[PDB]
């Protein structure tokens, strides 16, 4: 019985609300300037 | 016996006049539900509407009407498949009773019914499911089961094909092809 | 991407789309995410070898992969074919770009790359749910522990946005994903479950299979790297491999070779692998390598792959009572061992046995003391032949005891039923049955139990039993009332299953009582006599001639079955002699008749007021013989009937009817005692 | 849960209980029931705007069965031709 928004689903497999959430987020997400932030989490991976 | 009797007098007078196979195209073969445009001529009776049993319960009042005014004892009875059994009824069943009134015996009207536009006469292959099955019995309950009307209407439908295909099954002029099944008398018999 | 796809889902491919909400048009947020310090978005050129990865379902290159990647029960083993196919795809949407997914540095700011990644982190969950199907370790690792057990650089430090990356950057830590706290959709590949994915994988290792072997590390730069096989010189293509890197890289070297199965890029040219180690026939393997920069091409500075050859290497609950009948059934035919008419034969009619002149006998050990282990076994050679055949339970037994009204259904039941009759090849019919109309066995019954003498109880035990015999089957001789045929119908058994409870109830009452009741001292004769057919060399079952004998046999014990409960109807045992002892009291007057062989079975029916009955059990050809003992049956009722008082004087008549229509012929037996019991 | 709908004339479906077979992949058929569909040619065309209901719990009871437990159902048609075996005219029964 696990939380809802935490299960990983087949990106086939998404609803309408799905996706128009995740898009809303991963645009506030890059949108962000914290370390929280999208740039500096992409950075932990190619940077240097 | 006696209403057995008078009903199979009644239907006889009803049949050596031409009356039966006309009610039966209502129901049967020879089309006479065309248009709205088209044009194609499809057969009358309606049978994937929620109105199935309306229609139907048209027809049997039909024939009903017309045996009374023949002078039957009794209106059309009902037969109830559900209760199981090793041989048809024997109104229908065999091809010929003992008539008391003639001292002789006569063909049963209730046998088949004389497809007279084709040449032809109604016969029933029955398959052998159709005897002691208990099945019915558990279907019905379902079908009242429902609450809603086309759900209600929609098993009762499918549990009413049942008999249509189990006891005319293999010939074309039958009760199991929907083009044919109302010249056989046994149809409002079911019907009913 | 194991699934054919002719496009890139729209969510990650889609480049605008109008939100409602708003007049205002977004772009899509899961495309070329911007990288900061390179003033560039990243890019995706891809190459149509994509669809070629996934064109045929389950025919697919890259399913075979993952299939390969699954036969693995190692975890580095796992790890390498895990990453060179997570390169295949990294290299494949973002190829020939720097700023994009084939490119490591910056393909981390490409979205996809996270949604890429939940894949293959699914994959490993995948196979780490097999390894617990496989029962090999899933949550725990014996690959490289030196690297296990220190935490990771990026995430670890102390300038992380959220603690909880903090708290699992211990790769032990984030072994189990369920323990991080999510979960995926479901975990299966194509249309397959773990255990159809770990059958089929069985299948595959089922074959011989030829593999590439290749020892890739890092050269600094991304690349593709193309594998072509050569018979004659003539290069034809092979397979292809992806790797990752950039100008900052993290030099690395890997543990083992990357497998690439040639099976059937072999098969395809007809090149027999038992002729890949003949020197006869010349088969050279050539790579060709490719750079991301493209072509450029790099000079040959991996390890040139390794050919492997791998080599295959009352009270009953459905179904309880749905059991049954099918053992039954199963057994109708055997028909070798018996099947069942040799188990039949026994009781019913066909000769068991011979005098030493060989004559015919019919081996039915009735009218003797030893009675009940002849049968008691004869339920246990039937019981045996339902032998895990779902001979689940043992044979019903129904309280003939208890009133009833009619018959019991298993034997009743018109259609699809084995306990309706039986079949005799001896006669060519199936069994017919005639039955014939407080209760009045349980009164017979309970004297039997009064007795305590073993052999006193026995007429007692025999005679209650057989009146069964006697009205069950009535007038055929094919059935119940007769010797010849009887054994034959199923419900011979089941009405003994009861006979031997009562005797074993007997028994728990001696037992009870102090008295022997696992021996017995009347008569040492006969109990030691062996018995036949149990006896005889010809019963393939070990078990009943061990216990052939009379006196082994009184244990049941040994049988081993058990009763429900030995209670009589509604009464502990202890509770039962209490009752009989109840009984005891009123003084009774019982009549008792000398009875003995006679070829005919037959019933009689008494009287003084009827006092009858009883029955004898009896057929041809079956061995004579005498109780030592009188039968008694209680009178009582009948002298209060005639208001008598055992002392005004009485004549006590009686008749005897033959079990065939006639015909009450006369004793026969002789005179009846006539006996009194205080009190 | 059948999906019916007019058929150019009248058949028989019968309805089975597939249970695959452990190792490997395998099928199938427990007869479970039937029921017929009535028809002609010339017939004004029909769909059922709803699933017809076949009860097939007892069955499933006697094969031991679960809602739970891995099965699936399929039906076989016969047309009143006596011929034939006819094939996949009805989208495959759901599982109510």
């Amino acid at each position: 019985a696990i939380p809802l928004n935490r299960i990983r689903r087949n990106i086939n497999s998404l609803e309408s609300r799905d996706v128009q959430n995740l898009m809303s987020a991963l645009k506030r997400l890059k949108e962000d300037e914290s370390d929280f932030g999208f740039q500096t989490i992409a950075g932990y991976h190619g940077s240097l | 016996k006696e209403d057995m009797f008078s009903l199979r007098a009644a239907f006889k007078r009803m049949t050596d006049d031409g009356r039966y196979e006309e009610i039966a195209a209502f129901h049967g073969l020879p089309a006479q539900c065309p248009n709205a445009d088209g044009s194609n001529i499809h057969t009358c009776c309606l049978h994937g509407m929620p109105t199935f049993p309306h229609w139907h319960r048209l027809y049997l009042s039909l024939v009903e009407n017309e045996l009374l005014a023949r002078g039957s004892d009794v209106a059309v009875p009902y037969w109830d498949w559900i209760e199981p059994f090793d041989s048809l009824p024997g109104l229908i069943s065999d091809e010929t009773y003992k008539h008391p009134k003639t001292n002789e015996d006569i063909e049963n009207p209730f046998h088949h019914g004389k497809i007279s536009f084709a040449d032809a006469v109604t016969v029933r292959k029955p398959r052998d499911q159709l005897f002691n099955n208990r099945y019915l019995y558990e279907h019905a309950l379902f079908a009242f089961e429902h609450t809603d009307f086309c759900d209600f209407e929609v098993h009762f439908e499918v549990l009413h094909n049942s008999i249509h295909s189990w006891i005319g099954g293999p010939n074309p002029h039958s009760m199991s092809s929907l083009d044919f099944a109302a010249y056989d008398p046994i149809f409002f018999l079911h019907h009913s | 991407w194991t699934m054919p796809s002719d496009n890139l889902p729209s969510l990650l491919g889609d480049a605008d789309y109008y939100d409602a909400w708003t007049d205002s048009v977004i772009e899509n947020p899961f495309l070329r995410g911007h990288i900061k310090y390179e003033d560039t978005y990243t890019v995706r050129e891809i190459q149509p070898e994509l669809f070629a990865l996934a064109e045929g379902q389950k025919e697919s290159t890259l399913f075979k992969d993952v299939m390969l990647m699954f036969e693995q029960e190692d975890y580095c083993d796992f790890e390498v074919q895990a990453e060179v196919i997570h390169n295949s795809i990294h290299y494949l949407i973002g190829g020939h770009q720097k700023y994009a997914m084939s490119s490591l540095m910056f393909s981390s700011f490409d979205p996809i790359f996270y949604v890429h990644h939940s894949m293959v982190d699914r994959l490993w969950a995948i196979w780490q749910e097999l390894q617990k199907h496989r029962k090999l370790p899933h949550d725990k690792a014996y690959c490289a522990l030196d690297q296990m057990a220190f935490p990771m650089k990026p995430f670890i430090w102390e300038s992380n946005p959220n603690p909880t990356t903090r708290a699992v950057s211990t790769p032990s830590k984030l072994f189990d994903y369920k323990s991080l706290g999510y979960d995926y959709d479901h975990l299966n590949f194509h249309g397959m479950s773990i255990g159809q994915l770990e059958a089929l994988i069985q299948k595959q290792k089922k074959a011989d299979r030829v593999f590439a072997g290749f020892l890739l590390h890092g050269i600094k730069i991304s690349a593709d790297v193309h594998l072509k096989i050569c018979i004659e010189a003539d290069c034809q293509e092979a397979g292809v491999i992806f790797v990752l890197g950039g100008e900052t890289e993290m030099p690395w070297h890997f543990d083992r070779n990357y497998k690439m199965d040639i099976t059937d890029v072999l098969k395809k040219r007809n090149i027999p692998p038992e002729a890949l180690f003949e020197h006869d026939s010349k088969i050279r393997l050539e790579v060709e390598i490719k750079s991301v920069d493209g072509a450029v091409l790099d000079p040959n500075s991996l390890p040139k792959p390794s050919l492997i050859y791998a080599p295959a290497k009352n009270s009953l609950t459905p179904s309880e009572i749905e059991n049954l009948r099918n053992a039954l059934a199963a057994v109708q035919a055997d028909k070798t061992d018996a099947g069942y008419q040799k188990i039949a034969s026994f009781h019913g009619m066909p000769l068991s046995c011979q005098y030493p002149d060989g004559t015919a006998f019919a081996c039915c050990q009735h009218g003797m003391v030893t009675f009940p282990h002849w049968h008691r076994l004869y339920m246990k050679q039937m019981e045996d032949a339902l032998k895990a055949k779902g001979a689940k339970i043992g044979i019903p037994y129904w309280d003939w005891t208890t009133a009833f009204h009619s018959l019991p259904i298993l034997v009743t039941e018109p259609k699809n039923n084995p306990f309706h009759h039986g079949y005799i090849d001896v006669a060519d019919t199936k069994t017919t049955r005639d039955p014939r109309p407080q209760s009045f066995f349980y009164r017979q019954i309970a004297f039997a139990l009064e007795q305590r003498d073993f052999c006193d109880f026995e007429i007692q035990f025999e005679m209650g039993h057989n009146a069964i015999h006697s009205w069950v089957g009535g007038p055929s001789p094919y059935g119940m009332s007769t010797l010849h045929y009887t054994s034959y119908d199923p419900l011979f058994y089941v009405h003994h299953s009861n006979t031997d409870r009562i005797w074993a109830i007997w028994q728990a009452l001696q037992k009870y009582r102090g008295l022997p009741y696992n021996s017995a001292n009347c008569e040492i004769n006969k109990l030691k006599k062996p018995m036949m057919p149990f006896s005889s060399e010809d019963n393939p079952n070990e078990v009943t001639k061990a216990h052939s004998t009379g006196y082994k046999s009184f244990d049941y014990q040994q049988l081993n079955y058990e009763y429900d409960n030995l209670n009589f109807h509604g009464m502990t045992i202890p509770q039962l002699e209490v009752h009989l002892k109840k009984i005891q009291e009123k003084d009774r007057v019982f009549a008792g008749f000398l009875l003995r062989a006679i070829g005919q079975s037959a019933d009689v029916n008494f009287d003084v007021t009827f006092g009858g009955t009883f029955c004898v059990l009896g057929g041809d050809y079956e061995m004579p013989w005498a109780f030592d003992r009188l039968f008694l049956y209680d009178i009582s009722k009948s002298l209060v009937h005639l208001r008598l008082d055992a002392h005004d004087d009485f004549d006590i008549k009686v008749t005897i009817m033959g079990i065939d229509g006639k015909s009450l012929p006369p004793n026969l037996l002789p005179s009846p005692t006539i006996l009194f019991k205080p009190g | 849960g059948f999906w019916l709908s007019g058929i150019k004339a009248s058949a028989d479906v019968n309805i089975h209980i597939c249970v695959p077979i452990g190792v490997e992949h395998e099928d199938c058929d427990n007869y479970a029931g039937t029921f017929a569909v009535l028809g002609g040619e010339t017939e004004m065309p029909w769909a059922f705007d709803r699933l017809f209901r076949y009860e097939i719990s007892d069955e499933m009871k006697k094969l031991q069965l679960t809602e739970d437990s891995k099965f699936r159902l399929t039906t076989n048609i016969i047309a009143s031709n006596g011929s034939k075996v006819s094939n996949d005219i009805f989208p495959t029964p759901t599982v109510i």
